[PDB]
RNA sequence: AAAGGUUUGGUCCUGGCCUUAUAAUUAAUUAGAGGUAAAAUUACACAUGCAAACCUCCAUAGACCGGUGUAAAAUCCCUUAAACAUU
């Protein structure tokens, strides 16, 4: 074989796509957050179950 | 629109007897002196499909069509067997003896006709016996002791049947569900109630 | 007891390879019991959600 | 394909033509296509019945208790066909949906004998 | 209890060899099937009597005789009685272990009726599925339809015994009620017309001669051995008889003049013959011309 | 199948879920039953886990196993 | 006509009446032979028919020959222990040395059928799928069961579009 | 010809030069200097035995010499030399053949 | 291949091309219905709709199924080791 050739930007791309995620980590107040009037994490917009209102 | 009409339809075994077939004949088989029209030396796979069409008849009749009186039927064996290799006893493809294919397909179910009921002989391999041990003492095939719950006639597990809840354990589901119950139900038929009709 | 076919198969092979016994198979539960659905789980084992808002 | 997380199930594979279903029982990695890959074959179920008015299933019992041994998940469907066996207690849903369906031709039984009565309520009218 | 003589005793298979003899010519009849191209080897007169004498030996193992045994029990057993599930379902299922390595008769086919009883498959339904997984060559899955009375009387005609009880052996099972119906009908058959001939050189020819001797109808097979000089095996026959029915009249006769060759048959004419006259005639001419002649 | 980076329907934005209504006595009875089914089934699962290591070790480490080793070397 | 001397040698049914099947230990069988003599003859005619039978059966084997090294012709196998089986093959015929090698260091017929056996356990003639693999594709194509509808139209009350009709009707 | 001669079952292979007096001069020089089993029998001293696969291990004696049967067992080799036919051997070493073999054809 | 046609004044040799068999697609002309299988110009550009949810909040899933043949002589079979976003 060996014209198999190294991949630069992949390696890149992984590692700093991982440093971002260590420090932006969210906290539990943001995640968690919820809006009583919709009864909707604004987060990620996700909706609580009906059994749980 | 008028076909012939053949006189042996009813005991077609007759015509392979009659004098008329052995001066047409003789001892050869029916499609001993029939040769195919084609071009090229090597012919088509296939014979044509058929060769009578709605009472009219193509230009070179196969040896069944072109003789009326010969009639497939697994009782005629004299002319089955002119269709199956004496020494192999394997049916000959319809390009060897020029046959159409409707009448080949006709010839291979009134053969296999008449070997399954014995009219027409064929050759029986010999084979030994199934089984190496013919005992039929293994539970499979005798008695198994019946099991305590099958004597006594209950479910095999008690969850089989209806058992009636608890009337606290209801409530506690009539308050976690309140707002969105159904109807509570009773105890099921004890069989299965004979269908309307 | 053990379901209806494999209480048979059980038995067959007793007589098969001779013991000869009237006793029942029966199936031991108490080594499998399962936890209430409820019961609380593992947090440390849990996932979290991702940090991309939507 | 080269699959990342899963577990092997022991479920049914359709084959057969259209109006003529025939099922292939296999134990296949679970996110494997339903007639694609698979590790071993089980049995085979024929759900049509025959000349002789049996529906045939035939069950590799020696395999099948090897591979719940090893893990392999069960489908709904096969858990169905190995509680009529008899080779595992039946679903409780099978026993369930039979309880239902005594319960809804209660009814209808019922409802026909006050029909027939509301008929004969019509019969004393003449 | 001194033990009823079985099929497959040392001395019954001594017996029932001998009187079915071997003929390599018969043994081995050209098989109507695809041919190949011969073989040829020059062989010396030393060598051409070591292959004759291996066609004899492939000459015993394909005249070795299929079992005879008695008809087997129905299967009624009942596993379970599962009432839950009745009316749910309208067709019986048939479950099938087919785990390779399991004798035939030794797995479990049970059937899950719509009353919601789960039993043991019975004899018929067990050999159709045994079928269905396990094809085996000759076999079909469903009866043919050869074995009916009047296809079978129409074989008989032709003179193909043989045949109908090659059938028989490759589909229906040693034990069925239906192998056991078609064989006492072939051997019925041969008895009435004298068509003992058909059946010699023959791994059915034993069982043939037991069936026979079982039911105390050896007269007509005793007449065509002696018609055919096949005297050393009608002595056999004689013995044979004697040796399953000890407590006979002819048996016991036989023991209190000692008698020997031709001698047993003569008793066997006397005592419990059922056309002794003719036995007579028969063994009386043999002798006549033996003498005369030589 | 839709991709997670696929754009959400703008049909089904108003989709809230409608839970199955409960019947007390059936639901009860049901939920029994599941109970004791599933334990039975992992009594056999162990059964046929330790059938599996069983005849494993038969194999590997058998009378059979050990004379046939011996027998080679002999 | 085939090119070369006993062009047999190069047919599938010679190569295949090889009997000495080697042991998983052998690894290596070195041949060492004489091209001129009189009491290598036997070696000569085992190199010309019979490495080729063995090297047949025993594909992994790396049999390497040597020619006019010594005075006489022998055999060394090299067995995975670390093991080295030297053999004599001179003043003894091709066939006298294929009978020695297969004793010594050569799998017994038992061991053979055992492992014939054992590769096909997992083929069930019950088994469906295709004909590579399996004896019938489908059920249909057994006696009794319903047949395929391709060659076989269903009837009308057990079609999807005939039900159909029905529930609309209803 | 062969219907002329009386032979009912036989192939053949026709190459090289598809000259008709070459392959009628062939034919019957090759066809009229063949060995008869009785012949061979007679040249070895030994018998002719025929061994058929429809016919089982059964050995068929189809020619004895006429004179003296020898004693001594014809050479068996191991290995034989016979010069063989790679058009022969192909179809056995699992080679495809053409589309145009074996096809279906009428009776001859 | 069981072969055939075709160089010459003629015969023979050599040697190509073509024919006869089988199939797929498109096209011309032609055609009733029914069962079945298959569906295929283009990795060119795309209006519109739909194709991933579930669920007492956490999580899990959307990494599959489905699609195409882009790239690369890229692969097959085999050995060893370790894992898994698993059971
Ligand atoms: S191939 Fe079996 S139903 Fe069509
Ligand atoms: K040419
Ligand atoms: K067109
Ligand atoms: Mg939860
Ligand atoms: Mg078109
Ligand atoms: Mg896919
Ligand atoms: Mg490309
Ligand atoms: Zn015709």
């Amino acid at each position: 074989r060996k014209k198999v050739r190294p991949r630069l930007i992949a390696e890149l791309a992984r590692r700093v796509r991982a440093l971002r995620e260590q420090r932006n980590q969210p906290r539990d107040s943001q995640l968690y957050a919820l809006d009583y009037e919709t009864l909707t994490r604004p987060h990620s917009g996700r909706r609580l179950p009906v059994r749980a209102w | 629109s008028s076909l012939p009409v053949s006189p042996y339809e009813s005991e077609p075994w007759k015509y392979l007897d009659s004098e008329e077939y052995h001066n047409r004949y003789g001892s050869r088989p029916v499609w001993a002196d029939y040769r195919r029209n084609h071009k090229g030396g090597v012919p088509p796979q296939r014979t044509r499909k058929t060769c009578i069409r709605n009472n009219k008849v193509a230009g070179n009749p196969c040896p069944i069509c072109r003789d009326h009186k010969l009639h497939v039927d697994f009782r005629n064996v004299k002319l089955l067997e002119q269709f199956v290799c004496a020494h192999t006893g394997i049916i000959f493809h319809a390009p060897y003896t020029g046959v159409c294919m409707k009448q080949h397909k006709k010839l291979t179910q009134a053969i296999q006709k008449a070997r399954e009921c014995g009219l027409l002989s064929y050759y029986v391999p010999q084979v030994e016996p199934r089984d190496a041990d013919f005992g039929t003492v293994h539970g499979a095939v005798s008695v198994t002791p019946p099991a305590p719950t099958l004597l006594s006639g209950e479910p095999w597990y008690p969850w089989y049947s209806w058992q009636q809840p608890p009337e606290r354990e209801l409530s506690r589901l009539r308050r976690l569900y309140q707002g969105n119950l159904l109807e509570e139900s009773g105890p099921p038929p004890e069989s299965m109630p004979e269908m309307p009709t | 007891p053990y379901p209806p076919l494999l209480r048979a198969m059980i038995l067959a092979e007793r007589q098969k390879n001779g013991d000869t016994s009237v006793q029942e198979p029966l199936l031991n539960l108490e080594r499998t019991r399962m936890r209430p659905w409820d019961y609380p789980a593992k947090q440390e084992t849990k996932g979290r959600a991702k940090g991309t808002p939507v | 394909k080269a699959y990342h997380g899963g577990h092997l199930t022991i479920r049914l594979a359709l084959g057969g033509c259209t109006n003529r279903p025939f099922y292939r029982i296999v134990a296949a990695h679970n996110k494997c296509p339903r007639d694609g890959r698979f590790v071993e074959q089980l049995g085979s179920y024929d759900p049509l019945p025959n000349s002789h008015g049996e529906k045939l299933v035939a069950l590799n019992l020696d395999r099948i208790r090897h591979w719940i041994g090893c893990g392999a998940h069960l489908s709904k469907p096969m858990e169905k066909l190995l509680g009529l066996s008899g080779f595992f207690p039946l679903h409780p849903m099978m026993i369930t949906n039979a309880e239902r369906l005594r319960r809804r031709r209660a009814r209808e039984v019922l409802l026909a004998s006050q029909k027939a009565e509301s008929e004969a309520k019509e019969t004393e009218a003449s | 209890e001194v033990k009823k003589p079985a099929f497959m005793d040392e001395e019954v298979q001594r017996i029932l060899t001998k009187i079915t003899g071997l003929d390599l010519q018969k043994t081995f009849r050209p098989a109507i099937q695809p041919l190949k191209p011969p073989t040829y080897k020059l062989m010396t007169q030393a060598q051409l009597e070591e292959a004759t004498r291996l066609a004899v030996e492939a000459a015993k193992v394909r005249l070795k005789m299929p079992p005879v045994l008695e008809e087997r029990k129905p299967i009624n057993d009942v596993l379970a009685e599962d009432k839950i599930l009745e009316g749910t379902e309208t067709n019986k299922y048939v479950f099938t272990d087919i785990s390779y390595n399991i004798p035939h008769r030794e797995r479990f086919i049970v059937v899950r009726e719509p009353s919601g009883t789960l039993r043991k498959a019975s004899w018929e339904e067990r050999d159709r599925v045994i079928q269905i997984y396990f094809p085996k060559e000759g076999r079909r899955v469903l009866p043919p339809v050869i074995f009916k009375d009047e296809n079978l009387k129409t074989m008989y005609s032709q003179d193909r015994h043989a045949d109908v009880l090659n059938l028989c052996v490759a589909q229906f099972e040693p034990d069925s009620a239906e192998y056991i119906k078609v064989h006492h009908q072939t051997y019925e058959d041969i008895d009435r017309h004298g068509k003992y001939e058909l059946l010699r050189s023959t791994r059915h020819f034993g069982g043939m001669a037991w069936y026979f001797v079982n039911k105390k109808k050896i007269d007509g097979l005793l007449i065509d051995q002696i018609q055919r000089d096949l005297v050393d095996d009608a002595t056999s026959l004689v013995q044979l008889y004697h040796m399953l029915h000890p407590d006979g009249q002819s048996a016991q006769e036989a023991k209190e003049q000692a008698a020997e060759g031709v001698d047993l048959i003569k008793v066997f004419a006397k005592t419990e013959a059922q056309r002794g006259a003719y036995i007579e005639l028969a063994l009386q001419t043999y002798q006549e011309i033996v003498t005369s002649h030589s | 199948r839709k991709t997670r980076h696929d754009p959400p329907a703008k049909s089904k934005v108003g989709r809230v879920q409608t839970p199955p209504a409960v019947d007390p006595a059936e639901f009860f009875v049901l939920t029994e039953r599941y109970r004791q089914y599933r334990e039975t089934v992992r009594a056999l699962r162990l059964e046929f886990t330790l059938e599996v290591r069983r005849k494993l070790h038969e194999a590997r480490a058998g009378v059979l196993a050990e004379r046939k080793a011996q027998q080679a070397i002999t | 006509p085939m090119k070369g001397r006993f062009p047999i040698r190069r047919t599938l049914q010679y190569l295949g009446r090889g009997d000495v099947v080697f042991k998983e230990s052998v690894k290596i069988m070195t041949v060492n032979y004489n091209t001129y003599g009189e009491l290598g003859e036997g070696a000569r005619k085992f190199v010309f028919f019979n490495i080729p039978q063995i090297q047949y059966k025993n594909p992994w084997v790396q049999i390497m020959m040597f020619k006019n090294m010594t005075p006489s012709p022998f055999l060394r196998f090299y067995l995975d222990s670390g093991e080295q089986v030297l053999v004599d093959v001179e003043t003894k015929s091709n066939k006298e040395i294929m009978e020695h090698i297969k004793k010594i260091l050569g799998k017994k017929e038992e061991t053979l059928r055992e492992e014939e056996l054992e590769k096909q356990q997992r083929f069930h003639p019950g088994n469906f799928g295709p004909r590579k693999y399996c004896l019938r594709e489908c059920m249909c194509e057994v006696e009794g069961q319903v047949p395929c509808p391709g060659l076989v139209p269903l009837p009308k009350e057990m079609t999807g579009k005939y039900k159909a009709a029905l529930k609309a009707s209803t | 010809i062969c219907r002329l001669i009386g032979i009912k079952d036989m192939y053949a292979r026709v190459t090289g030069s598809m000259n008709m007096l070459n392959l009628t001069r062939g034919l019957f020089h090759g066809l009229a200097r063949q060995e008869t089993h009785q012949h061979l029998a007679d040249k070895k001293g030994l018998h002719v035995v025929e061994f058929r696969e429809e016919c089982g291990p059964l050995p068929i004696v189809v020619a004895s010499p006429h004179g003296a049967l020898s004693k001594e067992p014809e050479p068996e080799p191991e290995v034989p030399d016979t010069k063989l036919d790679w058009q022969d051997v192909k179809a056995m070493q699992g080679l495809k053949r053409s589309v145009w073999f074996n096809l279906k054809r009428p009776a001859t």
